Order: structure tokens, then C-alpha cells, then sequence
């Protein structure tokens, strides 16, 4: 990593050799990247998300882009790390829960702000900035996703996938995503 | 207590080394590397 703290350089180590430094692509590169990703995982695999998927590239590229903007991968914040693995690890979680069967829009826009958020919220430390964040994700997606309603995320239940109350009984192992079950459903199947 | 609330009620156990003030880092270790073979070799379904 760039020069910070523990980071630096010998300078002889590239006494008689090169160094090839790399550091964040292209925007547009980004999101040929990662339209096809959501292609292959959204169109390719729900068609009522098929008809929107190109928004939620959008509602990305836009959205990662205001908030590394505003805050910095190693700068301030170690707790922070804006790259590639920002939108990669938003997409591989966006490919890990797609149980809670039958992926609707507003279910598939719920799993990515679920992404969104928790590549980005909780990396975050306090209050003001969780706004910010909250601020420009709200405008990027009700600019693009903003057609058939997915905000489900928030309004329908908290930003969640149940399973202590709808499980497997032995391999609990890898909790089944059933994010269908209400507060006193878990506060009553739970003391059991 | 939530922490064992998901992970144990999510069926990984959740392997935790017995610690004192003095237990052995040794012990620690190589209850660790037990832990390892477990996860590696077994695919044990755990939560460290």
C-alpha cells in the first residue's frame, strides 16, 4: 500500500528495477465490469430484475463514486478501504443471499443496498457520515431504481434475512435466508 | 451472548480456546492448529 505509517519504500529495491505502481481503474472500465456482472447474476437470473438490472449499475457506479468522494480508502480511516473490492465484495454478497426464494425487484434492490450499506455504513464510524452515505445512495437509486418500487429493504422489515425463525434443524450450519418472519415471530420463536 | 445466539444457533460451533491469565500460548496454538485440521481436512462446520 501507498506510504502510511508502517507503509514506505526502500529505495534500493528498485535500484536496478522497476516498478509498475497500480492503483484504481477507470470508472468506465468499473462498470464494464460490472454491468455484465449484474448482467450474469440479475438478468441472466430474474426477469423481473431483468427489466431494471442496468439502473442498479448505475445506482452503483454513481453511488460508490459519490461516497469515495467523500470519504477515503487509506487517508483518515483505516476502518475504510475504497477499490475494486467496494462494488466486488457488493456483488459477491449480492450472490451469496439470493435465497429468500423468488428474487422480486424489491427483494434484488433489498439485497444491494443491504451490499451498499455494509460495505460502506459500518465501515463508517459515526452518525453524520452514515448520513452522507445514506444521502447519496437514496439519490442515486431513486434517480435510476426508481420504477417498481424495491425499497423493501427498509419500509417492509429492517434490512435483514431471517432464518432463527425459519431453519434447517441440523445443518444450521449455513442459516437458510427466509427474511419472512416478524418481530415477535423471532422475540417468541427464539426463547424456545 | 448474541454473538453465540447466531453462530451456535446457526449450528457453527463456536470454537473458542480455554484461556486463563497464564494458560499457555503453547496450548492456545496448538488447540488453534487442532481447530485448523478440523476446518481444512474435516470441512468441520465451525465459527472461530
Amino acid at each position: 500500500n501507498p506510504t502510511a505509517g508502517s507503509f514506505n519504500i526502500t529505495p534500493r529495491m528498485q535500484r536496478h528495477f522497476v516498478t509498475f505502481a497500480v492503483q484504481m481503474p477507470n470508472a468506465e472500465i468499473t462498470r464494464a465490469m460490472y454491468y455484465q456482472i449484474i448482467d450474469g447474476h440479475f438478468s441472466s437470473f430474474d426477469v423481473d430484475v431483468a427489466k431494471m438490472s442496468n439502473k442498479l449499475v448505475d445506482a452503483t457506479c454513481e453511488l460508490h463514486r459519490n461516497v469515495m468522494h467523500n470519504f477515503l480508502p487509506s487517508a483518515v480511516k483505516f476502518h475504510y478501504q475504497f477499490n475494486l473490492r467496494d462494488l466486488s465484495n457488493i456483488t459477491q454478497g449480492l450472490t451469496r443471499a439470493i435465497k429468500e426464494y423468488y428474487r422480486e425487484p424489491v427483494k434484488v434492490a433489498r439485497l444491494w443496498v443491504h451490499e451498499c450499506e455494509r460495505v460502506f455504513r459500518d465501515r463508517m464510524i459515526n452518525e453524520a457520515d452514515m448520513a452522507k452515505f445514506d444521502e447519496f445512495r437514496v439519490a442515486v437509486t431513486k434517480k435510476f431504481f426508481d420504477d417498481c418500487g424495491g425499497m423493501v429493504a427498509i419500509e417492509e422489515r429492517p434490512l435483514i434475512y431471517a432464518s432463527h425463525a425459519s431453519m434447517t434443524y441440523t445443518p444450521e450450519d449455513v442459516p437458510v435466508y427466509n427474511a419472512l418472519s416478524s418481530y415477535d415471530v423471532l422475540r417468541k420463536t427464539l426463547e424456545d | 451472548s448474541l454473538a453465540r445466539l447466531a453462530s451456535y444457533i446457526c449450528g457453527y460451533e463456536v470454537y473458542q480456546i480455554s484461556v486463563s491469565s497464564t494458560y499457555g500460548i503453547n496450548d492456545f496454538k496448538e488447540n488453534l492448529l487442532g481447530l485448523y485440521r478440523k476446518a481444512g481436512t474435516k470441512g468441520t462446520p465451525i465459527t472461530f
